[PDB]
């Protein structure tokens, strides 16, 4: 289930291509002598989308080490119970 | 796909089987063709019991299967409706400018059909504008992952009834594939080849007792008609001496005949019964062979179904960001983000209803 | 040994979380991953 | 933590 | 047939014997914490200048 649930957020962040849509803005601030009215305007949201990014790369892990960390419980919850070491008295008497 | 037309078959295979496999008291104990094995694991009313359990895991199936096809094609039907509308709509936003884009927001533009773009819900009805599809989307989709969940839970319900471990409520269920290796390892391990040679061992112990007390019999009537030749008197002396030894050898001669006719009943049903064991391995031996094809089958249907289940959820809650406070480059991105696992999902149900048909008809063979 | 490679990726996807660059070494180290993770699927998928 | 949800457990067995 | 009763109960107090140590050594950590607090928590008083509070 962990890993059904994480291959499809994997490719979430790789082919989001929105920083493509930024070097769209990066074509339009400082190639044009633009106006300072949309020249803040079209960074504002390149602020928001970088950030965007961020919170879209965060919320990944959030989703992925819910699951690793939800597993290393599991691992140590197994790893743990000796079960070997309690009974090679009890085999050795019922096997004399 | 990777839940193939052969999966799906090794699945009815093991459907069909079943269903041949009797559930009553009396029918699975006619199916065994015993009474009362001498050991615990085999007695009949366990075995009544896991046949039923088998009779029941066989008939919840047919619900699962019609909830595994009838989902399918609405996940391909929502599967295209949806990417038609979002494959325009990222599009035709591309015709806009980026210097313009920012300027605008989502709310700027849920109020037209935004260049003839327009959407098909679940109910057959139509929607043209996009502050309405989007809402109507948002509908649809959530609808989609609640019906997806029930076929999931059903998929690994009869999955996990059959492999074993907890279920959709919580009960550990105990395995169907290892409750038959553990009937079927306890059918090599028996005594049925032993006893049968240490029953014949005491047997030919006994008779060997009986062929010596028809020889005493034979002896103290011998001795017995002593007397009269002269000794009508001594006819009662040795009468009384031997004629009661005659008469206790033939009472040991009457005791053991009549118990080696009963040892020998016990050898001759049990001889009978390690017959029905070794037969009885061979049907669970099938069985347990159909169901380790279908233990394969359905892990890799319920890894599709969790596929598919992921990406309906992750395209959910991608999609409740969606609100008009958006501007409109940000809206792009989120809501292509949306409608990319929607291609999989399309991918998937094409792979699983091609996959799907082709083996209903194939399974008429 | 898959809890390290659960653990050292993601440890390594937020040390590029503090930077934030849009680097595409970024969907290289994505790239490693995820076709390990692909990897790891297809025994399941080949497990026949 | 130490003392694990399989340590309750052994106890109250 | 009894010493196999008295088997599992031995294997019983082998696991009860491990789990009540890592349960001791928790509360003897949190009992020696919450002692240590109270006295240094004792030292409080007015004159105490603010830094040093």
């Amino acid at each position: 289930d962990s890993l059904a649930q994480l291959a499809p957020v994997l490719k979430q962040l790789t082919s989001d291509a929105a920083f493509q849509t930024i070097a769209q803005i990066d074509e339009a601030l400082a190639d044009p002598s633009l106006s300072k009215d949309d020249r803040e305007a079209l960074t504002l949201e390149r602020n928001n989308l970088i950030q965007n990014l961020s919170k879209h790369i965060d919320n990944v892990i959030v989703s992925f080490t819910g699951r690793t960390s939800k597993l290393t419980n599991k691992i140590s919850d197994i790893s743990d119970m000796v079960i070997a070491e309690r009974l090679q008295d009890l085999v050795t008497q019922t096997e004399s | 796909g990777i839940f193939t037309k052969g999966d799906l078959i090794n699945i009815k295979l093991y459907v069909k089987h079943s269903l041949e496999l009797p559930f009553t008291l009396e029918g699975v104990k006619e199916y065994i063709g015993y009474n009362d094995i001498d050991i615990d694991g085999l007695k009949p009313a366990k075995m009544a019991t896991l046949f039923k359990e088998i009779h029941d895991h066989a008939l919840s199936w047919s619900g699962v299967e019609s909830k595994v096809q009838q989902q399918s094609i609405d996940l391909e039907n929502a599967g295209k409706q949806i990417t038609l509308t979002g494959d325009e709509i990222i599009s035709v936003i591309d015709q806009m400018p980026i210097i313009e884009r920012v300027k605008n927001k989502l709310g700027d533009l849920t109020d037209k059909q935004l260049a003839e773009i327009t959407y098909t819900n679940d109910d057959k009805e139509i929607a043209v504008e996009l502050g309405n599809i989007l809402e109507s989307m948002k509908k649809d989709i959530k609808r989609q992952q609640e019906n997806t969940q029930k076929v999931k839970t059903a998929v690994s319900d009869f999955k996990l009834k059959l492999i074993g471990g907890e279920l959709s409520d919580g009960t550990i269920a105990q395995g169907l594939q290892p409750q038959i290796s553990s009937k079927k390892k306890l059918m090599d391990d028996n005594n049925l080849s032993t006893t049968i040679k240490d029953l014949q061992s005491k047997i030919d112990e006994k008779n060997k007792e009986i062929d010596q007390f028809q020889k005493d019999y034979n002896k103290y009537v011998g001795l017995a008609f002593s007397g009269m030749v002269g000794g009508i008197i001594s006819w009662a002396i040795t009468g009384g001496i031997f004629g009661d030894k005659a008469e206790k050898a033939r009472k040991q001669k009457n005791k053991l005949i009549d118990e080696v006719k009963d040892l020998q009943s016990q050898v001759k049903d049990k001889s009978a019964l390690q017959t029905s064991v070794q037969n009885l391995s061979l049907s669970f031996a099938g069985i347990h062979t159909s169901m380790v094809d279908a233990e394969e089958a359905l892990n890799h249907l319920d890894f599709m179904w969790n596929t598919m289940l992921t990406q309906i959820t992750t395209s959910r809650d991608k999609f409740d960001d969606i609100n008009d406070a958006l501007k409109l480059t940000s809206f792009v991105i989120a809501f292509k983000q949306v409608i990319e696992p929607w291609r999989d999902v399309q991918g998937s149900a094409a792979q699983l209803i091609q996959t799907f048909d082709e083996a209903l008809a194939e399974y008429k063979k | 040994k898959i809890e390290q490679v659960w653990i050292s990726f993601a440890e390594q996807l937020h040390k590029l979380s503090n930077d934030e660059i849009n680097q595409q070494d970024l969907s290289n180290l994505i790239n490693g991953q995820l076709d390990f993770l692909n990897n790891l699927t297809l025994q399941y998928n080949k497990l026949k």
